[PDB]
């Protein structure tokens, strides 16, 4: 998988 | 201006600091009037930011949360005067960096962020953006830090019907119902820390996942946490353990010190 950031 | 020098950028939109005073390290948060959504009142009756109002109701003393030590308004924004622990990493990419933490440390970092949340609540401050990227690691002391009150509330006991916070660590009854309340909303995200914790990464990126309530384990993980992760993200809220049913849950019994976990595992 790809693991990233998410906005708030 | 002249009461901090101001350095480089960090992140959006924080910079470094020091203060001219005593030049201790700061961090200095500008926050745009125009991109404001909740407004506040202070104890003086003040016209100030959510994040201003929660930031100086959790600067007791208790380290566990990124003091705010001053603030400015200006024109078009508001200027946040923050502590900078040195040296400093945030938990995203500290986990990013390390993979999957073992379960001795996933237990002594769980502990404090823990008693960072009550502490808000305590305080009257419902956070509502727990997530490793609102984590900093003090690398000497092995101090965890919350910061970003900025999608934050003052806590209530009645149902929150708005949310700002991180979609993938928001809970099933949000996604269905545009519902929740904060203790047990809060008891989700910190389900999902854990995960991340002990796996690498958060367990659901789709609303699908989220409200499935179907939780598989990527690394291997102890059954004793493996409970306290599956309670925690208990579909039905009050299903879910209160604060006080986690830190006498079996797996987070004989934690480490702050300074332990900085010797065995950040020096
Ligand atoms: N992939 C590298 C990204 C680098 N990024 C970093 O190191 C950091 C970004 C900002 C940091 C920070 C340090 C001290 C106080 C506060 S308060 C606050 C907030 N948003 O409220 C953030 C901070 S640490």
């Amino acid at each position: 998988r790809k693991r990233r950031r998410h906005p708030s | 201006e002249s009461q901090y020098q101001v350095g480089p950028l960090l992140g959006s939109s924080v910079y470094s600091g020091i203060r001219v005073s005593d030049n201790l390290p700061v961090a200095i948060k500008h926050v745009e009037k125009d991109r404001i959504s909740d407004w506040g009142e202070l104890p003086n009756g003040t016209r100030v930011p959510m994040e201003v109002v929660l930031l100086k109701k959790v600067s007791s003393g208790f380290s566990g949360v990124i003091r705010l030590l001053d603030w400015f308004e200006r024109p078009d924004s508001f200027v946040l005067i923050l502590e900078r622990p040195e040296p400093v990493q945030d938990l995203f990419d500290f986990i990013t960096e390390r993979g999957a933490l073992q379960e001795e440390l996933a237990r002594s970092f769980f502990w404090q962020v823990l008693e960072a949340v009550r502490h808000c609540h305590n305080c009257g401050v419902l956070h509502r953006d727990i997530k490793d990227e609102n984590i900093l690691i003090d690398l000497n002391r092995g101090e965890l830090k919350l910061i970003d009150f900025g999608s934050g509330a003052l806590l209530k006991d009645t149902v929150y019907t708005d949310f700002d916070g991180t979609r993938v660590y928001s809970p099933p009854e949000w996604i269905r119902y545009h519902r929740y309340h904060g203790r047990s909303a809060a008891v989700w995200s910190l389900g999902i820390l854990l995960y991340d914790m002990v796996c690498g990464d958060i367990p659901f990126e789709h609303d699908e996942e989220i409200i499935g309530g179907q939780v598989f384990f990527r690394q291997r993980v102890s059954s004793e946490c493996q409970h306290l992760i599956r309670w925690c993200l208990a579909l039905r809220p009050s299903d879910r353990p209160t604060f006080e049913e986690i830190q006498n849950h079996p797996w987070m019994q004989d934690v480490l010190l702050p300074q332990e976990t900085a010797e065995i595992h950040l020096h």
